[PDB]
């Protein structure tokens, strides 16, 4: 279903909405993500750096990469989708209607548009995990620590900061003083069972699901949208992936989220 | 009081 | 030069940003000036007047009902936010940031700017013609009678609503007629607001004009006051910037692109 006003009448009726966001939405805000063909960082793509070994084996470098990613958000704003959502969540909640975001992104852009009931399933750039004791605090410090101050430059040529580990960000609860890592899911790391249970609950409650800047048919959207669609809850995709005629779910809404979504949710 | 567009 | 601007911004401690309708336009908001700027059979100039209201409130309210509804799909652009965020970020460090705006669409408010001056009032505020009360109103529709009226097509029949059924003063001790709390053509601005602005500008040590230029109303009432103290003023707009006679900080091109780099 191409048809708009059809979707709008579920949206009218529906009372627990669950919106899944892919990195399409992040991309629409200018956010780089270092998989795409031309998107390297110095000599490497994300695949090289976003791993537990890479961290064990060269934290100076990994932290540079991540320091840079944190800083780039400083110029990158939430696009109209990020907001329509936040606003719709707020507007609906007023009328006792539930709206939750489930997101593959890690850039806190929903948080910044002001969405509240949000699930960052890959964790977040602006959250830190102590390697020693396991503590999780938010961190928006820029720089996260002195040693990285204006490091992490993206040019092939750039010398490595090569910071000694003791000077990388540490657990300020000095009862520990362990090393911190970005509280994100890396390649070859499984998702937090706590979070999935909560999501599983949330989805089970929902009576309308939106997939945004991604498609139902690929990991990890495919863990969710199917489960709910399979019970006859309608699913609506809003993306720029063509996703050929047969692979579109109930309602497809092709083209940029920022354009497509605010009309839909108003 | 100041007109809007100074009168125009 | 960019990095020149950046070092005032670094040093500066009371910033005052004036926004034109350029920023509103960058969010897809219509603004009814010249080249293709009509609503049904009329331009703004015809409808945005006290007489037009006296003489045909049904119609005026249609126009305004429509404008209220369009905001439902129109989001704040990156400027609206960089500002809001910069205001907030700076305030944290005790640094002052105020918006002074010719726009009436509450888009700064929605990006989350706080210390804001809506000098033309707002679409989502109402003034009772009888008792004079000013309350906010985001109801959609503002009243039943207008429900899905105000369509923008030349051809569209007029809703032709009887005045008693237009929006009224809910304080039924009065039940007067409401109008949009907006400044119309041939109406003076609130002296109270200007005093506060005049204060605010006099305190500022960096001024930004955004999606408009210093040389036209309303910016031109203010930019002098601050420029005359040697405070630097920076335009961010679409107006072209001739050979030879480039200003000290013009930043040509869309605010959404230009500004967030500038403010980070
Ligand atoms: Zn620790
Ligand atoms: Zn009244």
């Amino acid at each position: 279903s191409s048809d708009l006003t059809a979707f709008r009448e579920h949206f009218a009726k529906a009372k627990h909405i669950a919106i899944i966001t892919g990195a399409g939405v992040s991309a629409e805000s200018g956010v780089p993500t270092f998989r795409g063909p031309g998107g390297f960082w110095r000599k490497w793509q994300a695949q090289d750096l976003a791993t537990p070994e890479a961290f064990s084996r060269d934290p100076s470098l990994v932290w540079e990469f991540y320091h840079y990613r944190r800083e780039v958000m400083r110029s990158k704003m939430p696009n109209p989708a990020h907001l329509a959502i936040a606003e719709c969540e707020a507007r609906l909640g007023q009328q006792g209607r539930s709206v939750v975001i489930i997101t593959q992104n890690i850039d806190e852009l929903h948080h910044r548009a002001g969405s509240k009931h949000v699930y960052e399933i890959h964790g977040s750039l602006f959250k830190t995990r102590c390697m020693s004791c396991g503590e999780v605090k938010a961190n928006h410090k820029s720089p996260i620590c002195p040693a990285l101050d204006g490091k992490g430059a993206p040019d092939p040529n750039t010398k490595e900061a090569r910071i000694p580990v003791e000077l990388l960000p540490r657990c300020e609860r000095k009862s520990c003083n362990g090393l911190l890592r970005p509280h994100v899911v890396w390649f070859g790391e499984t998702l937090d069972s706590d979070i999935l249970t909560a999501v599983e609950r949330e989805l089970e409650k929902c009576d309308l699901c939106l997939v945004v800047g991604t498609s139902s048919i690929v990991y990890p959207a495919a863990m969710f949208a199917p489960q709910v669609a399979s019970r006859g809850v309608p699913v609506a995709e809003f993306n720029m992936e063509c996703t050929p005629a047969t692979q579109r779910f109930k309602y497809h809404f092709e083209g940029p989220c920022g354009s497509t979504l605010p009309p839909a949710l108003e | 009081x100041v007109l809007x567009e100074y009168g125009v």
